């Protein structure tokens, strides 16, 4: 257990707790000196706000940390406006994970084409063409998303994957004319 | 009794219920539906189902039949319009049909009989969402089509087992959708500036105790959103010229990339002053993230914006009419969301108001169906 001195308007407030915590568990000891529901505690620690969610020890906190208490009366419309990009970072990564799903299916077509060709079979034209085209509709559905960061990353691996089953599809065409 | 407007590209359905018309979803909860007829070596394929394997399809997929509706082989824009469709046309006795393969057959029909099958979409659409058949029907047409086109027009919809009340012009149904004809008194004129579905049409009224006379018509067959899609596409093939010394323009891929990134912009921009443009590796590897300006979107389609204020005027002369006799000007059409096509056409009257609040692709099928209900 450690100590952190949350300060509260001139008061100053010692409370008693395990680094492990998550600043979600110090709000909630909070609400008991200070009565402000937790949801309603902004905290700061070095001069950053921290979020409920990330962890004392890991952000540095150490026996005899000083924060700040902050109440914020419109939390509830911050509450609403975090989740509201946390559903639209989900929505977007979900989507291309569903393509990539797709994509798995179709290189799985890829793979066999090429398979058959090692193998002396021979693959129609038509065959070829078609898987082409499922392909290229994957990548305008990936072009389709917005994404930063992971998500975009995540996005630009998928649109790599659909351009090398392509080119493997089109080195097959020009074999077979 | 419904209402349908039947597109060159797309065909929107209503139908009037409980005092009011409700615009009608169709299976994919879309309010409008594609006007395309796609033929495969298995089935049939109409609607969303025929647009969306186009590009694994294309010279099986039949569109823009309303081109071709009451025209002659001969007429020199068939033969002009025939080396841009991919799927072909063929001379029968004069009469141009479109020729496609159908179950492993060479199989041809009528402008009418695809027509037909848009209407018979359209139709099902409307039961579907009933739960009871559906028999009959107004269905629109432009005002410039002669009594040649109005029947065909017709005959589609008796094929699709629909009896036509009556076909009425695109601009009166829009009118009728706005209550234009019970702004009851002197007779008032009225100017529809229909920009959308491939086609820019401004058609000039008059009312009188809710009689519709149409005074004049103008415009351009062949200007719509896509000239506008065009411009950013070659501004934005320039822009990559400039960056990265390659010219994207011969790869195909890149190019359909590139145009459907640049019809969301479009959009983006009709609401928002920027738009984001972000297409990974888009040629050779090269990522492409960019964005683009209302104002630079503007600037870009300049001239064909303002250029749609030459058959506004050709239609006020036609019509032995000043600008400021227009009772009641009219925007219908998805291009007309374009606010600096709002502006131009409110500047170049003055000032006053335009009637917009109903949603421009569906303004239309809107007054075919009040229409259809008081025809029943």
């Amino acid at each position: 257990m450690i100590r952190v001195r949350i300060k509260y308007g001139a008061v100053y407030h010692e409370i008693n707790i395990s680094p492990q915590a998550s600043f979600g568990e110090l709000k909630k000891m909070l609400t008991g000196p200070t009565g402000i529901h937790h949801q309603d505690q902004k905290l700061m620690y070095k001069d950053k706000e921290r979020d409920s969610k990330a962890f004392l020890d890991v952000s540095g906190v150490k026996d005899k940390s000083k924060m700040v208490l902050i109440e914020d009366p419109l939390s509830q419309e911050k509450r609403f406006l975090e989740m509201r990009k946390i559903a639209k970072t989900e929505k977007a990564s979900k989507a291309i994970s569903d393509i990539s799903l797709e994509v798995d299916r179709l290189g799985g077509r890829v793979s066999a084409f090429e398979m058959v060709t090692k193998k002396g079979g021979k693959i129609a034209e038509k065959d070829l063409v078609t898987v082409i085209e499922l392909l290229m509709n994957e990548l305008i559905k990936l072009d389709a998303i917005v994404a930063e960061g992971d998500v975009k990353l995540q996005r630009k691996m998928q649109v790599k994957r659909v351009q090398n089953y392509v080119e493997t599809l089109d080195a097959l065409k020009v074999k077979n004319s | 009794a419904v209402g349908i407007d039947l597109g060159t590209t797309y065909s929107c359905v209503g139908v009037f219920q409980h005092g009011k018309v409700e615009i009608i979803a169709n299976d994919q909860g879309n309010r409008t539906t594609p006007s395309y007829v796609a033929f495969t070596d298995t089935e049939r394929l109409i609607g969303d189902a025929a647009k969306n394997q186009v590009a694994m399809n294309p010279t099986n997929t039949v569109f823009d039949a309303k081109r071709l509706i009451g025209r002659r082989f001969d007429d020199a824009v068939v033969q002009s319009d025939m080396k841009h469709w991919p799927f072909m046309v063929v001379n029968d006795a004069g009469r141009p049909k479109v020729q496609v393969e159908y179950k492993g057959e060479t199989k041809s029909f009528y402008p009418e009989e695809v027509s037909s099958m848009v209407l018979t979409k359209m139709k099902e659409i409307a039961e579907a969402y009933l739960g009871k058949t559906v028999t009959n029907a107004v269905v629109t047409v432009p005002a410039y089509f002669n009594d040649s086109q109005r029947q065909a027009t017709k005959d589609a919809g008796t094929i699709a087992g629909l009896n036509v009340l009556r076909i009425i012009n695109e601009p009166t149904a829009a009118a009728i959708a706005y209550g234009l004809d019970k702004k009851v008194g002197a007779e008032r004129n009225v100017l529809i500036f229909d920009l959308g579905g491939g086609t820019f049409d401004v058609s000039i009224l008059t009312i009188e105790d809710g009689i519709f006379e149409v005074k004049s018509t103008a415009g351009d067959t062949h200007l719509g959103g896509e000239d506008f899609d065009n411009r950013m596409v070659n501004h934005f093939i320039a822009e990559f010229k400039r960056k990265h010394k390659k010219d994207i323009s011969e790869n195909k891929r890149a190019v359909r990339r590139l145009r459907t990134a640049c019809e969301r912009a479009k959009r983006t921009l009709s609401s928002s002053t920027q738009a984001s443009i972000e297409i990974d590796s888009l040629y050779e590897g090269i990522d492409f993230y960019t964005s683009i300006t209302r104002a630079r979107f503007e600037e870009l389609n300049a001239d064909l914006f303002r250029g749609t204020l030459d058959p506004v005027e050709k239609a006020l002369r036609d019509a032995k009419l000043d600008k400021s006799q227009i009772h009641d000007i009219v925007l219908v059409g998805g291009s007309t969301r374009i606010p600096k096509i709002q502006k131009l056409l409110q500047d170049f009257f003055n000032g006053k108001e335009l009637n917009k609040s109903i949603n421009p692709d569906e303004a239309v099928a809107y007054g075919a169906a009040v229409q259809a209900a008081i025809l029943s």
